[PDB]
């Protein structure tokens, strides 16, 4: 009923602030998004790293197979991986040296689950450097791949109009 | 002493860069305002122009 | 050093004289009378940024004072964060 | 955030006020004594009503507590107190030490004012090289 | 102070030492003060805490410029009249290239003044009168002169209003601190009063002397000079006596006719101003409204009202202050004014008000661009005094919680957008260009973004432009065009020498100027909204508002602590919009030129000033001195032993006084110091120097002597590089 929730600007307290609102947090907003790290972390990550690699994976296709360097290809391989591909390479690892800043190391080990988690105090770290592997070894089996059903497909398209 | 060291690797290659290709024994030969070469660009982004 | 700026003078009283500056200062400490007789160039300085507000007002009568620390923290550069 | 509030002070929402790294270094609030409900100015950009008491809204860093503090010693009254918080409580305790009010004595503390030599005739110039036998180490 | 208050002395105070806060001028001796004073002449800080007179005394500087425009163009008016070149020019015109102005010949002076005219030595001149001047049926030179003592009569009077305010004992608080009518009147009668007392001498009078003038004679072979009353037979021409109407209403015949009007869309042709016959009707339907409009009203009423969830409380009590914070209500104003300003700028290129203009070229677009610094000009000053607001002007606090409260709320918010924004822009927005360099220089065009490479392919044509003209599917009726003539649709006809106007169809090359004007609008306002905002607090200062909206920079602590403040993003955004107007300028030229601005010839093979080089290598940003700067400006360099010379001859300084700016927005300031010293030294020696100690600028006046030169530079360099490129040849 309150205008808008029992009227609060965050979580409670004013004085960190954030003003938050829609699209900061709005029932329907927040949720598409929670399997997906925003908040829990699902399952340990190492999945996650797929689903992530392979959707941003087919992308970048006609962003560098029809904007190509000299367009519209006639050439079995675009359409295409190619350098897309390469891509996929030079993006995942600027992504690993990255899995340095944090290094914290482990196994714990669970994607199984105890005991409704809280994590505790997921916000902030707690992501070791064995974690942060298995995701970014996920981004390049999602990246390369995920470079794959997009060419694979015959673009059977849909023209500008 | 990283100098004098660095100097040399350029003249070096101020003289490699030089005589399997770009003339001299065309530049010796006798040598008319045009346009005796250092070196050879190698650049992916040209045209054939 | 790692705030090192003098702003010292001699009369270091502090009456329609200087205050301004954000935590840095406590003095007042006296010395063994000067007129006022409250003297010194500062307190303990591991706390606060790098103003020049320092003087500004109230003699220091040879140097300014200014930036200079290098050395520096975060809290005394304003951000981290 | 619901399940205590302690609070004193009186905002609403606002962009402003601390993020992140305050949790992961150090704190910083401020609190003091009121009358009767009065409107406020803010570090921030602006502003509130007050009432009572702990009173203790808490900063991001020291320069903004004190920023009001000349904000609180225009329209008055004595009583204002600034401690540093961590995350894990304490050592730094910032106004709470001795007296408040820098201009009075008890003590010294501190300071001193000189290095080796007063402000007189340093046009001599930097010496020893550093090294470690002679006295240029504070 | 006392020299002596109150209540015994007229004496005037001139002199013993003289004043500003209160350890004022010392006594002893100093040079920045003489700085300080023509700066900071009026703030209002300081003469007094309560705002008592202030608007006392700026209802009289008001009434100063007013006179002045007046004491202004009295003179120009005059010029006009006696140094003719005008009445020359009016059987004549689309021959004549027209001065007002002549030098004497002392010296060199003289290459200047060139043959101009209907035979006179002349300096051509681009603003016009001559055009304004059209209008005027009846002429001649000693009149005009009659029009300039009417001016000179208000002045004197409309400045003798001016004793008649602050100097004479003068007003009060209500007056203005009760507002509650001022729009009422204002745009009634007045806006209203004026639009509609200029109909009334915008038919009767104008229309009819120029109605059979766009034809020839020898002017009074055509006009009397008072003959336009009781009488009028003349009416009868250009339409009845009302013939039997009856104060409009209807139980009115027409078999054939519709009173004066009859609206014009397009162009004339053999004068294409526009037809002068809808300029009556225009202005009557203005007035109306203003005359009804401005029968609002008395106030908070329509403000306090609506609100909403986002919406602000605050928009409530927006402000009692309104009425009395004036440096406020002078902000609000100059974004309008000034926005209002260069909207001109376009209505008038691609839809001229005057008779002769286009075919005129270079006397409306030297307008086209002097509109245009204005419409820019007066906004960041818009900003300036909003910050001047946002840090100082009420005693107290008591704005409250409201809608800015809010606004303020967020704020590293409202700029944390525009920022990316930004960003977004110029990669998008200017890096484009280099593409096509790095590119076609690299050379390959199959892939530029070339109007045919990157395809769109050939049309731009249908988005508004095309609906715009085309116009009458519509509720419309009207008029046989456009209502501008630019629009796709229709027409090839215009003009006598030579093109006035035609489509200007764009495509892409029209597209990406289009684009960059966008990201140059965007960070200029980045840094004034950012600047205005942080204007009283800020993350790196909360002590931040203390002296000023000017302090020179807190200090070198936090890192940097310089910049900060808002005179200086207010300095920092000049600094940007020199560039905004400079490069909106470059582009209409090049395009107006390059297209449009035009010949006909037999069989109308229209001829641009150039074929349209835009085409293809606009898109370059070398071609932006391929075929800009380094092709026109030809004229520039070319322009010693004239006429016009004073152009190539102030190019060169003023292309110095801005390459002097740098050395004042470049340097120190205790190194001006340090070096005035060493002078000083010398000084003492002979005994010539220490009395009114010499001292350098003012970290902040040094900031004003950069940006003030680096615009009155880099700026009349074109105001030269133009000038020299439309006179002769275009
Ligand atoms: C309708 C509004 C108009 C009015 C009435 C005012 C009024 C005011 N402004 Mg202001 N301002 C305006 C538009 C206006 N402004 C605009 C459009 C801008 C943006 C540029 C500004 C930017 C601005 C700033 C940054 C400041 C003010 C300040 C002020 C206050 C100080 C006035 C003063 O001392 O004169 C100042 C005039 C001079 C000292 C004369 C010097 C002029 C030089 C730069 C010459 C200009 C170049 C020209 C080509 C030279 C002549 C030709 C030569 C080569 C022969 C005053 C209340 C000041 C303040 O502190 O507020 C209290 C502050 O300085 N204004
Ligand atoms: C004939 C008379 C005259 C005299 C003797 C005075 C005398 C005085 N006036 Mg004053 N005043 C006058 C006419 C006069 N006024 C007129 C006609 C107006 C309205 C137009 C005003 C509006 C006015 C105001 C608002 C104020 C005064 C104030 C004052 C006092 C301060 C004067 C001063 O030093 O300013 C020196 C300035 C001048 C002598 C020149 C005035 C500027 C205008 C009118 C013309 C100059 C513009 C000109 C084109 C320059 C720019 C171009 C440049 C490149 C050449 C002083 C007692 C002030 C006061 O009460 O003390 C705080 C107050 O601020 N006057
Ligand atoms: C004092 C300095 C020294 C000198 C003599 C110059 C001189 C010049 N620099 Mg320069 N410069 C210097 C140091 C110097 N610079 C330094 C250290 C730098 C930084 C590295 C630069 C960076 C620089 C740049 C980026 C530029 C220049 C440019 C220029 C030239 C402008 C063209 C010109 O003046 O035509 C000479 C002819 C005249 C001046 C005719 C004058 C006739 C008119 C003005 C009327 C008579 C005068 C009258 C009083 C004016 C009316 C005002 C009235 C209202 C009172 C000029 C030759 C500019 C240029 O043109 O190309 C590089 C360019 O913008 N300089
Ligand atoms: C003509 C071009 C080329 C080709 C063959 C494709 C083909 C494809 N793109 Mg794509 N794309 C291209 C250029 C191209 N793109 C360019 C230049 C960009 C600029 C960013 C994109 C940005 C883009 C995005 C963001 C996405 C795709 C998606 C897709 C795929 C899903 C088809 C669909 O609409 O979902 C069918 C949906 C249902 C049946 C339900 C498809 C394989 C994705 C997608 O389209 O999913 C909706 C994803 O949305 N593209
Ligand atoms: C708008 C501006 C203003 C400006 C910039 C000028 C500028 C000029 N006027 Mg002028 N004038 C003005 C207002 C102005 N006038 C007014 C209001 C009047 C009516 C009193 C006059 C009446 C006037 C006369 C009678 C003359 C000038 C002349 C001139 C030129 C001679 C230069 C000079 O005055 O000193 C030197 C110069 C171009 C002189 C001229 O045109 O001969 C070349 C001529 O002497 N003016
Ligand atoms: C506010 C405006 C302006 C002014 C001062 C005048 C003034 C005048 N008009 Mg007029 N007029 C105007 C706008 C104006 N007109 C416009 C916009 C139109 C066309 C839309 C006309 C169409 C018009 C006609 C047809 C006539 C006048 C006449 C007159 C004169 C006497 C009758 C009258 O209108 O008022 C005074 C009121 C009464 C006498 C009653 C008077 C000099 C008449 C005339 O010549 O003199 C009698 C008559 O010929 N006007
Ligand atoms: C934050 C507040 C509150 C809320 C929750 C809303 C919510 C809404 N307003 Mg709204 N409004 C409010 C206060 C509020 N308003 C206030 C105070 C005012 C006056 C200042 C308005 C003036 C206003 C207007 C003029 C409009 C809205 C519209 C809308 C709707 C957007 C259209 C949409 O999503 O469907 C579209 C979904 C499809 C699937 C199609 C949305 C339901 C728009 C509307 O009427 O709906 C389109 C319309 O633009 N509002
Ligand atoms: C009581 C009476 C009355 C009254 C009368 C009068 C007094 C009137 C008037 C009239 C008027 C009162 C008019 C006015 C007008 C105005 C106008 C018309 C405006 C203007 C202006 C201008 C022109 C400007 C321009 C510009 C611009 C644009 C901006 C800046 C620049 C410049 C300035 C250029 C009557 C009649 C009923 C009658 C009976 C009695
Ligand atoms: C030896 C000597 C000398 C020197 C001289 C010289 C060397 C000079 C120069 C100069 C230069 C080398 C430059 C300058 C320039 C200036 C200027 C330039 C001024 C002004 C201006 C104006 C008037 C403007 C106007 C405008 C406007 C309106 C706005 C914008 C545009 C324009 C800019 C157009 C003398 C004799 C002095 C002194 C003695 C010694
Ligand atoms: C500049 C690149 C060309 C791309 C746009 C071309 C599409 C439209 C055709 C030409 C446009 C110019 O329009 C022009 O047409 C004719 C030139 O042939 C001229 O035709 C004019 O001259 C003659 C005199 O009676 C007659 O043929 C016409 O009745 C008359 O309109 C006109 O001066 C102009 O109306
Ligand atoms: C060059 C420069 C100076 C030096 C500039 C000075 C000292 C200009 C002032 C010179 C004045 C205008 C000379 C005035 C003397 C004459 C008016 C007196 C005789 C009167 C006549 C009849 C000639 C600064 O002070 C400065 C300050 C801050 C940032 C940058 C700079 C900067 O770049
Ligand atoms: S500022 Fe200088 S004079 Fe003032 S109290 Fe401090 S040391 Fe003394
Ligand atoms: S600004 Fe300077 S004097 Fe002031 S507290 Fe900081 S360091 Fe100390």
């Amino acid at each position: 009923k309150p205008t808008y929730q029992v009227i609060q600007p965050i979580n409670g307290d004013p004085f960190i602030g954030s003003l938050e609102t829609p699209v900061t947090s709005s029932p329907l907003i927040a949720w598409y998004l929670s399997n997906l790290p925003a908040y829990r972390t699902a399952v340990s990550p190492l999945l996650r790293g797929i689903e992530v690699g392979l959707a941003h994976g087919y992308l970048l296709v006609g962003p560098f197979v029809k904007a190509g360097p000299l367009r519209n290809t006639e050439i079995a391989g675009q359409a295409g991986s190619l350098a897309a591909g390469g891509l996929v390479v030079i993006l995942s690892l600027c992504l690993t040296i990255y899995g340095i800043s944090s290094f914290n190391e482990g196994a714990p080990s669970t994607a199984p689950s105890l005991t409704l988690t809280g994590r505790k105090k997921e916000p902030d770290q707690l992501q070791t450097a064995d974690g942060w592997a298995k995701f970014t070894g996920g981004f390049f089996f999602g990246g390369i791949s995920g470079v794959i059903w997009a060419y694979f497909l015959l673009y059977v398209l849909d023209l500008p109009y | 002493f990283g100098q004098l060291a660095i100097i040399f690797l350029w003249t070096s290659g101020n003289l490699f860069h030089v005589a399997w290709q770009g003339n001299f024994e065309a530049w010796v030969q006798d040598p008319f305002h045009v346009r005796p070469i250092a070196h050879a660009i190698w650049d992916p982004h040209f045209g054939q122009p | 050093m790692s705030h090192s700026v003098k702003i010292y003078d001699t009369c270091i009283g502090c009456t329609q004289c200087v205050r301004a500056c954000p935590t840095d200062v406590l003095e007042m400490i006296p010395w063994g009378g000067c007129k006022a007789k409250q003297i010194a160039s500062a307190p303990r300085t591991e706390d606060c940024v790098g103003c020049k507000r320092c003087e500004s007002a109230c003699p220091t009568d040879f140097l300014s004072v200014r930036v200079y620390l290098w050395h520096e923290t975060t809290r005394s550069m304003g951000l981290a964060y | 955030e619901l399940d205590p509030n302690t609070p004193s002070p009186i905002f609403g929402g606002s962009t402003g006020g601390l993020l992140r790294k305050a949790q992961v270094e150090e704190f910083y609030v401020i609190t003091w004594d009121s009358p009767k409900e009065q409107i406020f100015e803010m570090p921030t950009g602006g502003a509130a009503i007050m009432r009572e008491g702990p009173n203790l809204l808490k900063l991001a860093r020291k320069e903004q507590c004190l920023a009001l503090g000349t904000r609180l010693r225009s329209k008055y009254k004595i009583k204002y107190q600034f401690y540093r918080v961590f995350p894990n409580g304490e050592v730094q305790y910032l106004h709470p030490k001795d007296g408040v009010y820098p201009e009075k004595v008890n003590a010294g503390r501190q300071g001193v004012g000189q290095n080796f030599r007063s402000i007189g005739k340093n046009v001599s110039p930097i010496e020893v090289k550093f090294t470690g036998k002679q006295p240029y180490d504070l | 102070l006392v020299d002596r208050d109150p209540i015994k002395t007229s004496f005037e105070q001139w002199a013993k030492p003289g004043h500003f806060s209160r350890t004022i001028a010392k006594g002893p001796d100093t040079t920045t003060w003489i700085w300080n004073l023509h700066a900071d002449a009026h703030d209002f800080d300081s003469h007094t805490s309560d705002l008592e007179e202030i608007s006392r005394k700026v209802f009289s500087a008001h009434f100063g410029q007013l006179s002045i425009i007046f004491l202004w163009l009295s003179g120009m008016y005059f010029h006009g009249a006696r140094f003719s070149n005008y009445e020359a020019w009016l059987n004549d015109p689309t021959h004549i290239g027209p001065s007002a102005q002549v030098v004497w010949p002392i010296v060199g002076q003289e290459i200047l003044n060139g043959d101009v005219g209907g035979g006179f030595r002349g300096i051509q001149i681009t603003s016009g009168f001559f055009q304004i001047w059209r209008a005027s049926g009846i002429t001649s030179e000693l009149q005009l002169y009659c029009t300039a003592i009417g001016a000179l009569v208000f002045a004197g009077l409309m400045l003798f209003a001016g004793w008649f305010h602050y100097h004479k004992a003068a007003p009060k608080l209500a007056w203005f601190q009760d507002v509650e009518s001022m729009l009422n009147h204002h745009l009634a009668g007045l806006l209203g009063l004026g639009s509609l007392s200029w109909a009334r001498h915008q038919v009767h009078v104008s229309l009819p002397i120029n109605q059979f003038l766009n034809a020839g004679v020898d002017p009074k072979e055509i006009p009397l000079p008072h003959e336009f009353i009781l009488n009028r037979d003349l009416l009868a021409q250009l339409y009845p006596s009302f013939a039997e109407g009856a104060t409009p209403f209807f139980t009115l015949n027409w078999s054939k006719y519709a009173d004066f009007l009859t609206f014009r869309g397009g162009l004339d042709p053999l004068t294409g101003g526009l037809w002068l016959t809808d300029i009556a009707h225009h202005h009557l339907a203005i007035a109306i409204l203003f005359l009804i409009a401005g029968h609002m009203y008395r106030i908070k009423d329509i403000l306090e009202a609506h609100k909403g969830p986002f919406t602000g409380q605050g928009h409530k009590g927006l402000y009692e202050i309104l009425t009395t914070s004036w440096h406020a209500q002078l902000s609000i104003n100059l974004a309008m004014l000034g926005s209002l300003t260069i909207v001109v700028a376009q209505h008038m290129y691609s839809m001229p008000p005057y008779p002769y203009l286009a075919t005129d070229y270079a006397t409306q677009l030297s307008l086209f661009t002097h509109h245009m610094w204005i419409g820019g000009f007066l906004i960041v000053g818009a900003a300036a005094h909003a910050a001047i607001f946002m840090v100082r002007d009420y005693d107290p606090t008591t704005r409250y919680n409201d809608l800015l409260d809010r606004v303020l709320r967020h704020r590293d918010a409202i700029i944390s957008h525009l920022n990316w924004v930004c960003i977004f822009l110029g990669f998008h927005s200017f890096g484009l260009y280099i593409h096509n360099d790095t590119m076609s220089a690299l050379g390959r065009p199959q892939d530029m973004f070339s109007d045919t490479a990157i395809q769109l392919q050939p049309v731009f044509a249908q988005w508004i432009q095309n609906t715009h003209a085309l116009a009458p599917g519509t509720t419309a009726p009207g008029a046989t065009a456009s209502t501008s003539l630019t629009w796709g649709g229709g027409d090839l006809v215009a003009v006598g020498n030579k093109v006035a106007l035609l489509p200007i169809p764009l495509g892409t090359a029209d597209f990406l100027v289009h684009h960059i004007h966008a990201f140059t609008i965007h960070v200029t306002v980045l840094i004034l909204l950012k600047g205005v905002l942080f204007a009283r607090s800020s993350r790196l200062i909360p002590d931040k508002a203390n002296l000023g909206f000017r302090f020179p920079c807190d200090g070198p602590g936090r890192g940097g602590t310089c910049q900060v403040s808002a005179w200086d993003h207010v300095f920092l955004g000049l600094f940007w919009m020199y560039n905004s107007i400079s490069v909106v300028i470059f582009h209409f030229s090049w395009k107006m030129q390059s297209d449009v601005w035009g010949t006909i010839n037999d069989q109308g093979v229209v001829t641009h000033i150039t074929a349209g080089n835009f085409a293809q290598s606009s898109i370059t940003i070398n071609g932006w001195l391929r075929d800009f700067l380094w092709a026109q400006a030809s004229q520039v360099i070319q322009s010693y032993g004239s006429s016009l010379s004073a152009y190539g001859l102030f190019f060169l300084g003023a292309h110095f006084v801005w390459a002097f700016s740098l050395m004042f927005l470049f340097s120190g300031r205790g190194y001006w110091q340090e070096l005035i010293e060493s002078i000083v030294w010398a000084h003492n020696k002979l005994k010539v120097a220490p009395a009114t100690q010499p001292r350098a600028l003012s970290i902040v006046q040094g900031r004003a002597v950069g940006v003030t030169h680096y615009l009155l530079g880099g700026i009349a360099t074109t105001w030269a590089f133009f000038l020299a490129r439309i006179i002769a040849v275009g």
